[PDB]
C-alpha cells in the first residue's frame, strides 16, 4: 500500500499501476485534486510537444531548410519566434495547430466523459502495435521518452538563453 | 455582557441618540476631509 | 467507416443520407434538424459550384454590355448597381417560389418535403434510382470540393489580385 | 468548556468544530448574535477578495499590460492611473457576479432562505477539483487559511503603501525606516 | 360566525370598521348586539372589545 | 425565534417563496452549478462549452488579423484597413461596418495578434529585484534584512 | 430670492389648502367622531374623553386657516 | 415548474407559452399585477414603433427622398429640419392608424397586435403562423434594444449609425 | 450662458469677493505675530478660502451679478451634478430608510408583543434590516408587484362618510 518510487509514502489511490510508466510517483498528490485522464492527456501532449521541439531543436543545428536563412539570418533557437512571427509562417502554424486542438478539445472532454483513453486518438497508420505486448513497450517507451524529452527541451531551451549556442553547439564549444 | 443592560441600550432613547451622533459624525468628517461641497463634481 | 476513429459515431448520423462517412465532431446534427442541414449543405455547394464556373469564366470571357475588370472579384464592383440589385431581387423570387413561400425552419419541411429537391428536373436524367444514388453523391461531394475550391479562388484572387488560370502561370510566391 | 485558541474564555455558543477552521475563537461573541451562515459567507467573501487582492498586489510589481496606463508598479497609483471606464465595468460586472452568482438571494432576509444552500458553496467548481470525498474538509481548512492569511497579508501592504508610497517587493529592496 | 373566528367590523361609526377582530362570546338570547369582538388596537377611549349584530361581522 | 442575520424570510415576516428546488451536482466547465431544465447540462455542458471555446479561439485567429491584404510587385504585402473596402450598390453609403467594426484593434491602438498579445502590445515584464541580493549590499540597494543588521549593529 | 419665496408661497398655500381641505371633508366626521353632522358647523369640542377633543369642528379649522392667510399675505 | 429564461426561479403564474413571445422571463413579476393582454398590447405597438424607427434611422445614410436631399444624415438634426406642417401630416397619419386601435383595444375582444393588417395572408399556413407570431415579438425586442443604441450613440456623437461606426467614433 | 449668467472662473464679481474675503481674513491676520497657533489657524483659513473659491471657479458654476454660484435645475446635462446627481443620491437613501423601517414594522407585527419590539429595538434583526436596504428599488417594486406592498380599500378603516 505504499509508492513504489518513493517507498515511504503511501500509493495514491488514482494510480493503479494500469497506465504506462505508472510507479507510484505523485507524493504531492496532484492526481487528489484533477481528474487522471485529464492529467494523463496533459501529461502525454506535453511529452509529444516536448520530444517534438527536442529533436527540431537538433535538426535546426545540424541543417536549415532551402531558403530559411535568407529570411531569418544568423538567429537560431527561440530567437527566431518574433522574426518568424513577422513573418507568416508561425501564424500558419498556430492556426493548423488549433485547428487540430479543436478536435483535440473534443477528444480530450470523450475521454473526461470516459469513453476513450487519455491520448488515444487511435493514429497508427503503419501499424507498428499489432500485438498487445508490443503497444505497452511503445506505451512505457513513449511515456519516458515524452518525459526525458521535457527534461531535455528544458535544459536546451535555457541553456540557449545563458550561452546562446545551442544544444549541439553548446556540446561542440565547452 | 449583562442582558437586561444591553436590552437597555437597545431602547430607543439611547439607540436613537447614538445612531444620530454616529450619523453627524459620518457628516462631520465628510465635510472636515472633503469641504465646500455645493455641487457634484464634474 | 468512421471519419474520426479516436470519437464515436454521431447518434443523428444514421448513413441513409449520402456522403455521411460520420464526420460531425462538433455535434451539429445534435442540436439542428438534419434536413435543415441538408437543405443548406446542398445550397452552399451549388452557389459555390456555380460561382467556381464563374470565378473560371469571368476571367476570360466578358460579355461586351459590361466592362471587365483585371480579376473576376473586382468584375463585382463594376457592374451597375441597378443589375446587382436586379439579380439579387430575381434569387429572391426562386428562393420564395421554389420553397413554396416557406423560408424557415419551422415550416420548410412541414409538409414532408426531402432536403435538397425542389423539383428542379428538367432533363430526365432521375428515373434510375441507382443513378440517382450515385448522382445524390456525386453532388454532394462536388458541392463541398467547390466550397472549398470557391473559398481558396476567391482568397487568392482578393490577395494576388490576378485570376486563378492568370496565377497558375507566372507564380509570384509572398516575399 | 473553554474556547481552545483563548482558553481563559468560555467556549463560544453554537461553535461545535464543525465548521471548518473552527477553533473556538470568537471572543467577543458575534456568532451569539448573528448567525453562523451569513459570518462564514462573509468571511469567505472577504477573504477570497483578499486572495484575490494580495495576488494582484505583488504581480502587478512584475507583470503588467502594454500602455501608458498600467506601468505604475504601486498600486495605489494603479488604482487611479487606469482607465476609468474600465473599473467602472469592472465595478458592474462585479455586481452582475454578485447579483446572478447568489440567485437573487443577496441580503440577510433571503440569502439561505433554500436549505440546499451552503455557506460559501456558490456551486462554484469550473475544473471540477472538488471530486473526492476526503479531500473536502482538508480543501475548506486550506482556502480559509489562505483567506485568512491574505485578508492580513493585504491590510499590510495597502498601509504599508500608504507609509512609504511604494510598491510592496521594492519596499521590500529599498526600506527606509519610519 | 363561531368562537375564535376573525372577522371583519361592517359598522360604519366603530373605531375599528374593516379591521379584523377576534370573537370572543356569541349571546344565544335576543340580543340586538349579541357578538362580542375583541381588538388588537384599543380606541381612543382605551377600549379593545365591543359588542355588534350579525350582520356588522363578516368571516375573513 | 429569529436570529440576526439568519436569511430565512418567514423568520422575518417576510414573503417567502415556498418552492425551493433541489440541488443537483451536475457541474459545467464555464457555467454554475444550479437548478436548470430537463436535457440542459446534456445539451450545453462541458463538452459543449470547451468545443465553443475552442471553436471561438480558432475563428478568433483571422479576426485579430483582419484587413485587406495586397500583394505588390515586389512579392511584398500591404495590409489595409476594411474601412476602405467600398460597394457599388447601396447609395451614398460607400463605407459600410465590416467585421473591423465588431472588433476594432486599430481603434484603440491595440496591436492585435492570433494569440491577442502583439509585438507593439507585449506583456512587460520587469525585475523588480533591481540586479542586488537579499543582504550584504553596498550601492542603491538598501533591503529589509540589511536595515535590520543595520539596526542590531549600531 | 424670487425662486425662493415662491416656493414659499407655494408651502404656505398648500398648507392653507391642506387646513381648509382637510376642515371641509372631514366636517361631516372622522375616527374621533363619526357623528359631527349631528352637532352642527360651529361647536367648542367633544368633551375631554376620546383623548380630548379640542378644536374639532371645522369652524375651528377655519380658526386655525386664518392664521396661515394671514402668513401667506403676509 | 420553473421559468426557463431564468432557471433558479419558479415560473411566472399569468404568462404561459400561448404567447408568441413567450420565454418565462418576469423577474420583477410585472405580470402579476397589470393586466397581462395590455402589456402584451403595448410592447407588441412599441416593437413596431421601433422596427420602423430602427429602420428609419438607418435608412436614409444609404438615400433620401428628392425633396429631402437637402437633410442632415443625423436624426437629430433630421427631426428639428422637417417644419411642422411635415409633422402634422404624420401625427395625423398616426392618428388615423391609432383610431383602429382604439376601437380595438378599448372596446374589442382580438388577439394583441391584431389590428386586421393580414393583405398577403401569412399566417394561413400553422407553423408559418406561429413562426411569424414569435418572430414578430422577437425582432420588435431587438428593434427597441437597437434604436435605444441609435438614439444615445446619436445624442453622443451627432451622426447616423453607419456614420459613426466607419469614422470608428467610438469614444465621447 | 444659461439665463444670462456668467461662469465664475471669468467673472470679476466673484474675484471681488474672493479679494474681499482674503483682505478681511488678512486684516485679522495683521494683528497676531507669525507662528503664533492664531497666525497658523488664520493663514489656514486663507487657504482655505482660496482652494474653495479656485475650486468653485474650475467647476463650470454659472455666476450673477451678485458674485455667487447660481444652480441650474431644469433637467439639462451640463448642470446635473447641480441638482439631479445629489438628489438620486438622497433618493438612494431615503427610499432605503423607509424601506428598512417598513421591514422592521412588518417584522415587529410578528413578535409575541409588538410594542416592546417598538420601544426596544431588536439589533441584530435591525441589522440585518438595515444591511438589507441596499437593494431596496427591486425588492421594493417585487413587493408592489406581489400584491405585498399596497393593501386593498376593503381593509383599510376609515371614516363614516
Ligand atoms: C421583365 C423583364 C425584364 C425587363 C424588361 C428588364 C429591363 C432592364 N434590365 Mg433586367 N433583368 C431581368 C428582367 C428584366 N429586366 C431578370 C429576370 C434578371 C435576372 C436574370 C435581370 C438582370 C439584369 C441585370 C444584371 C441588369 C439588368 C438591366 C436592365 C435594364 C437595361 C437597360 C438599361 O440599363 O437602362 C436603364 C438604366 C438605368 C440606370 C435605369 C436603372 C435600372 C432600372 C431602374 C431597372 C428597372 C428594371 C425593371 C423594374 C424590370 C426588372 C425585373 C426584375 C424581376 C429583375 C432594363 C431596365 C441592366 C441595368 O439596369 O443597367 C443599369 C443590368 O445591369 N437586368
Ligand atoms: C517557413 C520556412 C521557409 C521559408 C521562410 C522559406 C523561404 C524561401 N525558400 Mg524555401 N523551403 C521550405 C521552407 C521555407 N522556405 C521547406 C520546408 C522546403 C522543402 C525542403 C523548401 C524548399 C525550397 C526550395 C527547393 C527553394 C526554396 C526557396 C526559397 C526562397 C525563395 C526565393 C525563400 C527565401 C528557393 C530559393 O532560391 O532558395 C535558395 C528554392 O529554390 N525553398
Ligand atoms: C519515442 C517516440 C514514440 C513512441 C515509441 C510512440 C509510441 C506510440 N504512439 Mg506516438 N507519438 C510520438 C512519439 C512516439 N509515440 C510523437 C512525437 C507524436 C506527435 C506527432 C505522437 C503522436 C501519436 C498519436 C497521435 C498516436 C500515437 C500512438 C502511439 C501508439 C501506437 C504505436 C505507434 O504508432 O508507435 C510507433 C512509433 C514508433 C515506431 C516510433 C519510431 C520513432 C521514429 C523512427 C523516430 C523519428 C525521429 C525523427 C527524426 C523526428 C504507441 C504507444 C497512437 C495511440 O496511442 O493509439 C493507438 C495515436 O493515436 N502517437
Ligand atoms: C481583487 C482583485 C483585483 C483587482 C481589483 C485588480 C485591479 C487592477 N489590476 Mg489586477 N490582478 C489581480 C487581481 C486584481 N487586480 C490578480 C489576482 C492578478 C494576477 C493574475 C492581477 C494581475 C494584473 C496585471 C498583470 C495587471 C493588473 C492591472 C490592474 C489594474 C487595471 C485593471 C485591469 O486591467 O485588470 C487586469 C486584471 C487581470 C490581468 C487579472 C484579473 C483577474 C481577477 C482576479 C479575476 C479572477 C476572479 C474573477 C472575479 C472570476 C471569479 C468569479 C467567481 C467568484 C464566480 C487594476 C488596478 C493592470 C495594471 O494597472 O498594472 C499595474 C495590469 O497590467 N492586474
Ligand atoms: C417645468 C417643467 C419641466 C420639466 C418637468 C422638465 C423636465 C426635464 N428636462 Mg427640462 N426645461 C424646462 C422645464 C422643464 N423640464 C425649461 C423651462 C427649460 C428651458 C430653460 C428646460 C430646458 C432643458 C434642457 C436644455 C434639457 C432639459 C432636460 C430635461 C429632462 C432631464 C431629466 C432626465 O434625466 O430625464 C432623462 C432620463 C430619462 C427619461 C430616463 C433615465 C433613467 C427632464 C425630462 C434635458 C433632456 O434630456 O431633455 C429631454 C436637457 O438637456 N430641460
Ligand atoms: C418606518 C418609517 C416610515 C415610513 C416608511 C413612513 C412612510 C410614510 N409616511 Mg411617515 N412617519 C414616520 C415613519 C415612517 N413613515 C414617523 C416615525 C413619523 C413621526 C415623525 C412619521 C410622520 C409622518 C407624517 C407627519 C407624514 C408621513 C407621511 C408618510 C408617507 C409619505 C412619505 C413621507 O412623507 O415621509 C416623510 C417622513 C417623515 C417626515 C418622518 C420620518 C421619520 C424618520 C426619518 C423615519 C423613521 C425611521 C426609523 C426610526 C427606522 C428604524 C428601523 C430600524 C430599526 C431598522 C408614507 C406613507 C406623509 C403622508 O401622509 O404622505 C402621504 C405625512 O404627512 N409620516
Ligand atoms: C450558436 C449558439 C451558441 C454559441 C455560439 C455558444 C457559444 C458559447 C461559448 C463560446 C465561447 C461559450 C464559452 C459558451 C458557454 C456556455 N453556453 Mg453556449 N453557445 C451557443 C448556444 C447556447 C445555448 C442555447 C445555451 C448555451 C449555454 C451555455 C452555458 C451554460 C451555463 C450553465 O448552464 O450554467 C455556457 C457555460 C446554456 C446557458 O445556460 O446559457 C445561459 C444555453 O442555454 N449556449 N457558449
Ligand atoms: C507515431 C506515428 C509516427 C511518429 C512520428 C513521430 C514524430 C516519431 C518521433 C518520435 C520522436 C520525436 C521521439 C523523440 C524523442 C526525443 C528524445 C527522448 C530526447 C533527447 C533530449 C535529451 C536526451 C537531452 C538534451 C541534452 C541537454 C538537455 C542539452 C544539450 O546541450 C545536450 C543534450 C542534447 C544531450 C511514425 C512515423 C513513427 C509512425 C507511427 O505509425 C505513427
Ligand atoms: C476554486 C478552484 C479555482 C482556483 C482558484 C483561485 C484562483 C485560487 C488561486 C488563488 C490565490 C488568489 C490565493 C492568494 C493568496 C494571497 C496571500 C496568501 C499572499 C499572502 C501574503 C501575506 C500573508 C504576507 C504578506 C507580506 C506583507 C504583510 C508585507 C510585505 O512587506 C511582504 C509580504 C507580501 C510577504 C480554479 C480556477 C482552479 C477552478 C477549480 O475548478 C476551482
Ligand atoms: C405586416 C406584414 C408585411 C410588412 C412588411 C413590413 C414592412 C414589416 C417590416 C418589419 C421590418 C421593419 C423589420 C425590421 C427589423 C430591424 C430590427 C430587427 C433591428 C434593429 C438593429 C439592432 C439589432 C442594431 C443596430 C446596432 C446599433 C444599436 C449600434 C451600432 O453600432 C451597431 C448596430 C448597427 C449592430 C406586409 C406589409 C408586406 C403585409 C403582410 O401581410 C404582413
Ligand atoms: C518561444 C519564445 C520563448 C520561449 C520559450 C520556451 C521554448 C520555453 C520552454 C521552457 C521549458 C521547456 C522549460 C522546462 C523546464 C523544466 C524544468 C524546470 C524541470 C525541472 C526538473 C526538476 C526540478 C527535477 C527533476 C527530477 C530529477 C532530477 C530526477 C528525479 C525526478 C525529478 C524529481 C522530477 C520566450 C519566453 C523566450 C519568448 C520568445 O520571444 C519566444
Ligand atoms: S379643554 Fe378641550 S375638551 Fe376640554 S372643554 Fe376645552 S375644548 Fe373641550
Amino acid at each position: 500500500a505504499m509508492s513504489d518510487s518513493v517507498p515511504f509514502l503511501k500509493q495514491p489511490e488514482a494510480l493503479d499501476g494500469s497506465m504506462a510508466g505508472d510507479v507510484g510517483f505523485d507524493p504531492l498528490g496532484f492526481s487528489s485534486i484533477g481528474d487522471i485522464n485529464f492529467l494523463r492527456e496533459a501529461e502525454l501532449k506535453h511529452g509529444r510537444i516536448a520530444m517534438l521541439a527536442a529533436a527540431g531543436s537538433i535538426a535546426q543545428d545540424i541543417f536549415t531548410f532551402p531558403g530559411v536563412s535568407k529570411v531569418v539570418g544568423t538567429a537560431k533557437m527561440t530567437g527566431v519566434h518574433d522574426i518568424l512571427v513577422k513573418q507568416g509562417a508561425m501564424g500558419q502554424l498556430l492556426l493548423w495547430l488549433s485547428f487540430l486542438e479543436v478536435f483535440g478539445t473534443i477528444a480530450l472532454l470523450e475521454t473526461l466523459d470516459g469513453k476513450r483513453a487519455p491520448g488515444d486518438f487511435k493514429f497508427d497508420p503503419l501499424n507498428f502495435s499489432k500485438n498487445p505486448e508490443t503497444f505497452k513497450r511503445y506505451q512505457l517507451a513513449e511515456i519516458k521518452n515524452g518525459r526525458l524529452a521535457m527534461m531535455g527541451v528544458g535544459g536546451m531551451v535555457h541553456g540557449y538563453f545563458i550561452t546562446g549556442k545551442g544544444p549541439l553547439e553548446l556540446l561542440g564549444n565547452f | 455582557m449583562d442582558s437586561n443592560f444591553l436590552k437597555y441600550l437597545s431602547t430607543a432613547p439611547v439607540l436613537f441618540t447614538v445612531w444620530l451622533s454616529f450619523t453627524a459624525s459620518f457628516i462631520i468628517e465628510a465635510n472636515r476631509f472633503f469641504p465646500d461641497m455645493l455641487y457634484f463634481p464634474m | 467507416d468512421n471519419a474520426m476513429p479516436f470519437l464515436e459515431g454521431p447518434p443523428k448520423l444514421d448513413g441513409s443520407l449520402a456522403g455521411d462517412v460520420g464526420f460531425d465532431p462538433v455535434g451539429f446534427s445534435n442540436y439542428f434538424d438534419i434536413r435543415w442541414l441538408r437543405e443548406a449543405e446542398l445550397k452552399h455547394g451549388r452557389v459555390c459550384m456555380l460561382g467556381v464556373t464563374g470565378l473560371l469564366v469571368q476571367e476570360a470571357i466578358c460579355l461586351p454590355q459590361f466592362a471587365n475588370g483585371k480579376t473576376p472579384v473586382d468584375d463585382f464592383f463594376v457592374v451597375p448597381a441597378a443589375g446587382l440589385w436586379q439579380v439579387f431581387f430575381t434569387i429572391g423570387a426562386v428562393e420564395f417560389f421554389s420553397n413554396g413561400f416557406k423560408l424557415t425552419p419551422g415550416d420548410m419541411f412541414s409538409e414532408g418535403r426531402e432536403a435538397g429537391d425542389l423539383g428542379f428536373d428538367p432533363l430526365g436524367c432521375g428515373k434510375n434510382p441507382d443513378a440517382l444514388a450515385r448522382r445524390r453523391l456525386v453532388e454532394v461531394k462536388n458541392g463541398r470540393l467547390a466550397m472549398i475550391a470557391f473559398g481558396g479562388m476567391l482568397h487568392q484572387q482578393l490577395l494576388t489580385g490576378q485570376g486563378t488560370l492568370e496565377q497558375l502561370a507566372n507564380f509570384k510566391a509572398i516575399n | 468548556a473553554k474556547s481552545k485558541a483563548v482558553p481563559f474564555l468560555s467556549q463560544p455558543e453554537a461553535l461545535d468544530g464543525s465548521m471548518a477552521g473552527d477553533v473556538g475563537f470568537d471572543p467577543f461573541g458575534f456568532s451569539s448574535n448573528f448567525d453562523l451562515k451569513w459570518l462564514r459567507e462573509a468571511e469567505l467573501k472577504h477573504g477570497r477578495i483578499c486572495m484575490l487582492a494580495a495576488t494582484g498586489c505583488l504581480v502587478q510589481e512584475v507583470v503588467h499590460l502594454p500602455g501608458e496606463a498600467f506601468s505604475q508598479k504601486m498600486a495605489l497609483n494603479a488604482w487611479a492611473a487606469a482607465p476609468r471606464g474600465g473599473m467602472i465595468s469592472i465595478l458592474v460586472a462585479i455586481g452582475l457576479i454578485e447579483l446572478i452568482s447568489n440567485r437573487f438571494a443577496l441580503t440577510a432576509t433571503d440569502m439561505f432562505a433554500n436549505p440546499n444552500r451552503v455557506p460559501g458553496d456558490l456551486g462554484f467548481d469550473p475544473l471540477s477539483l472538488g471530486g473526492n470525498g476526503a479531500n473536502r474538509a482538508r480543501m475548506e481548512l486550506a482556502e480559509i487559511t489562505h483567506g485568512r492569511a491574505a485578508m492580513m497579508g493585504f491590510s499590510g501592504m495597502v498601509h504599508q503603501m500608504l507609509v512609504s508610497k511604494q510598491a510592496p517587493i521594492e519596499q521590500l529592496m529599498h526600506f527606509k525606516a519610519v | 360566525v363561531k368562537r375564535g373566528s376573525k372577522v371583519r367590523i361592517l359598522r360604519k361609526e366603530s373605531y375599528w370598521y374593516q379591521d379584523i377582530g377576534t370573537v370572543a362570546t356569541i349571546d344565544t338570547s335576543g340580543i340586538r348586539y349579541p357578538v362580542v369582538v375583541r381588538f388588537e388596537k384599543v380606541s381612543y377611549s382605551g377600549v379593545n372589545t365591543n359588542n355588534f349584530s350579525l350582520d356588522e361581522v363578516v368571516e375573513v | 425565534a429569529a436570529v440576526g442575520f439568519s436569511g430565512v424570510p418567514s423568520q422575518f415576516g417576510r414573503p417567502e417563496s415556498g418552492v425551493y428546488p433541489a440541488e443537483p451536482s451536475e457541474q459545467t466547465f464555464l457555467g454554475m452549478r444550479g437548478p436548470r431544465a430537463p436535457g440542459h447540462r446534456e445539451n450545453f455542458g462541458g463538452k459543449h462549452t470547451a468545443t465553443m471555446l475552442a471553436i471561438a479561439a480558432l475563428l478568433w485567429q483571422p479576426v485579430s488579423e483582419a484587413g485587406m491584404y495586397r500583394m505588390q510587385g515586389d512579392g511584398s504585402l500591404t495590409k489595409t484597413s476594411f474601412n476602405e473596402f467600398e460597394v457599388p450598390g447601396f447609395g451614398n453609403a460607400k463605407k459600410v461596418p465590416t467585421i473591423e467594426s465588431l472588433f476594432p484593434f486599430s481603434s484603440k491602438g491595440f496591436d492585435a495578434s492570433p494569440v491577442l498579445f502583439g509585438k507593439n502590445s507585449m506583456i512587460v515584464v520587469e525585475d523588480p529585484r533591481d540586479g542586488c541580493g537579499a543582504y550584504a549590499n553596498s550601492g542603491s540597494c538598501h533591503t529589509f534584512l540589511d536595515e535590520i543588521g543595520d539596526a542590531l549593529k549600531a | 430670492g424670487d425662486f425662493l419665496i415662491h416656493h414659499a408661497i407655494a408651502l404656505a398655500l398648500h398648507t392653507t389648502t391642506l387646513i381648509l381641505v382637510k376642515g371641509a371633508l372631514d366636517a361631516r366626521g372622522s375616527k374621533l367622531m363619526p357623528d359631527k353632522k349631528d352637532f352642527g358647523y360651529s361647536f367648542p369640542c367633544d368633551g375631554p374623553g376620546r383623548g380630548g377633543t379640542c378644536d374639532i369642528s371645522a369652524w375651528d379649522a377655519f380658526y386655525l386657516s386664518m392664521f396661515w392667510m394671514l402668513n401667506t399675505i403676509g | 415548474e420553473m421559468s426557463e429564461a431564468i432557471p433558479f426561479l419558479p415560473k411566472p403564474a399569468n404568462i404561459d407559452a400561448s404567447m408568441p413571445g413567450y420565454s418565462g422571463f418576469d423577474p420583477l413579476g410585472f405580470s402579476d399585477y397589470y393586466n397581462v393582454k395590455w402589456m402584451q398590447e403595448a410592447e407588441i405597438k412599441h416593437g413596431r414603433i421601433c422596427m420602423l424607427a430602427a429602420l428609419g434611422m438607418m435608412f436614409p445614410e444609404f438615400g433620401t427622398l428628392p425633396q429631402f436631399s437637402s437633410f442632415s444624415t443625423n436624426p437629430l438634426e433630421a427631426f428639428y429640419q422637417v417644419g411642422p406642417a411635415g409633422w402634422g401630416q404624420i401625427l395625423l397619419f398616426i392618428g388615423v392608424l391609432e383610431s383602429f386601435s382604439y376601437e380595438k383595444v378599448f372596446y374589442g375582444d382580438s388577439a394583441p397586435g391584431d389590428l386586421g393588417f393580414d393583405p398577403l395572408r401569412m399566417s394561413s399556413n400553422a407553423a408559418s403562423a406561429k413562426h411569424y407570431a414569435r418572430a414578430e415579438v422577437m425582432n420588435g425586442r431587438l428593434a427597441m434594444i437597437g434604436f435605444s443604441g441609435m438614439l444615445h450613440h446619436a445624442i453622443l456623437t451627432k451622426q447616423g449609425p453607419i456614420t459613426q461606426i466607419v469614422e470608428q467614433n467610438f469614444v465621447p | 450662458d444659461v439665463a444670462g449668467l456668467t461662469p465664475c472662473g471669468e467673472s470679476k464679481e466673484f474675484a471681488r469677493r474672493l479679494d474681499g474675503s482674503v483682505k478681511k481674513l488678512q486684516t485679522r491676520l495683521k494683528k497676531y505675530e507669525a507662528g503664533t497657533p492664531p497666525a497658523l489657524a488664520l493663514q489656514k483659513q486663507i487657504d482655505k478660502t482660496k482652494n474653495r473659491f479656485d475650486r468653485y471657479g474650475k467647476a463650470g458654476l454659472l455666476c450673477g451679478t451678485d458674485g455667487l454660484p447660481h444652480l441650474i435645475a431644469d433637467g439639462r446635462w451640463s448642470h446635473s451634478g447641480e441638482f439631479v446627481i445629489p438628489g438620486l443620491f438622497f433618493l438612494y437613501v431615503a427610499g432605503w430608510i423607509g424601506w428598512v423601517g417598513r421591514s422592521y414594522v412588518l417584522f415587529a407585527r410578528t413578535a409575541d408583543k409588538p410594542t416592546e419590539k417598538e420601544i426596544i429595538i431588536d439589533v441584530p434583526v435591525a441589522l440585518s434590516f438595515v444591511s438589507t436596504g441596499f437593494i431596496w428599488p427591486f425588492s421594493a417594486f417585487k413587493e408592489f408587484t406581489s400584491g405585498n406592498l399596497i393593501v386593498p380599500a376593503d381593509e383599510i378603516t376609515v371614516s363614516p362618510r
